């Protein structure tokens, strides 16, 4: 859509503030209500999808692409998927599910808890036995919690 | 630090090997609880077959009890657990080993106590174990409308399965109601029913149901003395619980006479001393004694726990303190259920900002 080009085109160049042609960490966290967002160099990550560090035009419109009225459940759910999974291999494994829990949580559990935790979720929901959580029963736990309506934004 | 490997490894690893039969029941068929006792202390689990045998067997055994137990002194009786399987473990330390020493449960095993599993496959093993001289009888928690009302459903679904939970709920259905005591005392949960005048209305009801949420069963398991106990009416509506009955200290003694009994015996209130003496009967005997053994009510009350070990014509409350336990999160969520909400939470609201 017209306008929707448009906002892409300008919000691109509004926060390229040293008109490089690609975002960095550095460049999102100008924005002050990014400063204190903990989680920003984890979501620029996975739009790094080169991992070169940085969000060229391309990576900027398939990241957003993601987020359209127009895209089903299976697209939003996969996108939650793929927030786990920082080394896109498909499964959330030990390594990972811990790293990203540390992440997410920071001080509201002890490390000793979040162990015990991330273990007991691992063997209890392990179905094939190679220690990490496939797609099958990812759907197989959240399906039925209705979370894809709320994962909504209007371009 | 590393992201696989353990990072608290002073903590040992519990196991994840599921005992089989013929590691936990001899060839007689007895179990042996030590080994049982070490595994659970470690939070080790049974094989699905062997638990569903233990409470299988446990309920039967209950079910071929009378509903009022011939039990003589000394007895050690012990008031509610509410899921305190490590103050279980201390409850024991300080009445003796069952190996010999006579023991009476007043209930309360489940509902909001993270152990509830634990608490009932221990007890029912010492139960098949020694059918004479440990003893476990049924508290107003141990029913259907409250366990599905608190956590003990969820417990079963995360550890074991939900059959788990209705075969509890069987054995349950089997727990004795009230005991005699080296025939001088009743002792049970809750308290005098106006529906029971003589012993045979305790032996001729059937108890092999869920309580309801009225009538006898109900009151036998529920009612309470009242908050200003002996400081006319005998049986006043008990706005506390929602159900059943305060009695006064008339019913009690008349209760006392007509029935040739020195003193009741119930639980179910917690108490800052562990137990409270209520106003005497018309010989400086007290009329009423109440006795209970669930410390930290609530993980929040801080309270002592009590149990009365009655040996030698002696009656000897013996109190004792809570216990460390290892934690679980409300109703036993697990990490993702938990933390999903907030992850999606937080990753819009950013998302949102940084677009807009
Ligand atoms: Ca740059
Ligand atoms: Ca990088
Ligand atoms: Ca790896
Ligand atoms: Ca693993």
């Amino acid at each position: 859509d017209a306008d929707e080009i448009k906002r892409l085109g300008k919000r691109f160049k509004k926060l390229d503030l040293d008109n490089s042609g690609s975002l960095s960490v550095e460049e999102f966290m100008s924005l002050p209500e990014l400063q204190q967002n903990p989680l920003v160099q984890r979501v620029i990550d996975i739009f790094d999808t080169d991992g070169n560090g940085e969000v060229d035009f391309k990576e900027f419109i398939e990241g957003v692409s993601q987020f359209s009225v127009k895209g089903d459940k299976e697209q939003k759910l996969r996108f939650a998927f793929r927030i786990y999974d920082m080394d896109k291999d498909g499964y959330i494994s030990n390594g990972e599910l811990f790293q990203v829990l540390k992440m997410m949580v920071g001080n509201n559990l002890k490390d000793t808890q979040l162990q015990q935790i991330v273990d007991k979720t691992i063997i209890n929901a392990d179905k094939d036995g190679d220690g990490r959580i496939s797609f099958e029963e990812f759907c197989a736990v959240v399906g039925g919690l209705d979370i894809h309506k709320k994962m909504v934004v209007d371009v | 630090l590393s992201t696989t490997d353990r990072v608290v490894k002073a903590v040992p690893f519990p196991p994840s090997h599921r005992l089989t039969a013929k590691e936990v029941f001899d060839n007689d068929g007895k179990p042996r609880v030590d080994i049982l006792k070490a595994h659970l202390m470690k939070e080790g689990r049974l094989e699905e077959s062997v638990a569903l045998r233990i409470i299988t067997e446990g309920a039967s055994i209950l079910r071929q009890e009378k509903n009022l137990l011939d039990i003589d002194a000394p007895v050690t009786v012990c008031g509610d657990i509410h899921g305190q399987f490590f103050d279980l473990m201390k409850l024991f330390e300080v009445g003796g080993s069952p190996a010999n020493t006579r023991y009476l449960f007043l209930g309360d095993y489940v509902d909001r106590g993270y152990f509830s599993i634990e608490c009932v496959l221990y007890l029912w093993a010492l139960k098949i174990l020694y059918p004479k001289t440990l003893f476990l009888l049924r508290g107003n928690h141990e029913c259907r409308h409250l366990t599905e009302y608190f956590t003990f459903k969820q417990e079963c679904k995360i550890k074991y399965s939900e059959r788990v939970y209705d075969a509890c709920m069987d054995a349950f259905d089997c727990l004795p109601l009230a005991a005699l005591m080296n025939q001088q005392f009743l002792c049970v949960h809750g308290g005098l029913s106006p529906e029971i005048n003589t012993l045979d209305d305790i032996r001729k009801l059937d108890r092999f149901k869920e309580p309801p949420a009225y009538g006898p069963m109900c009151d036998i398991l529920w009612s309470d003395p009242p908050e200003n106990f002996g400081n006319q009416e005998h049986f006043t509506h008990n706005t506390v619980r929602g159900c059943s009955y305060f009695y006064s200290y008339p019913a009690v003694c008349e209760f006392l006479q007509h029935n040739n009994l020195l003193s009741i015996l119930r639980a179910h209130e917690a108490q800052d001393a562990g137990y409270r003496m209520y106003r005497k009967s018309q010989t400086g005997f007290p009329s009423l004694i109440t006795i209970f053994s669930a410390p930290n009510y609530l993980d929040v009350y801080n309270n002592k726990a009590a149990v009365l070990k009655y040996e030698n014509n002696v009656m000897n409350i013996r109190q004792f303190n809570c216990s460390p336990h290892p934690y679980w999160l409300p109703n036993f969520m697990d990490v993702f259920t938990w933390s999903l909400p907030f992850v999606g939470e937080k990753v819009t609201e950013m998302l949102v900002n940084v677009l807009n």
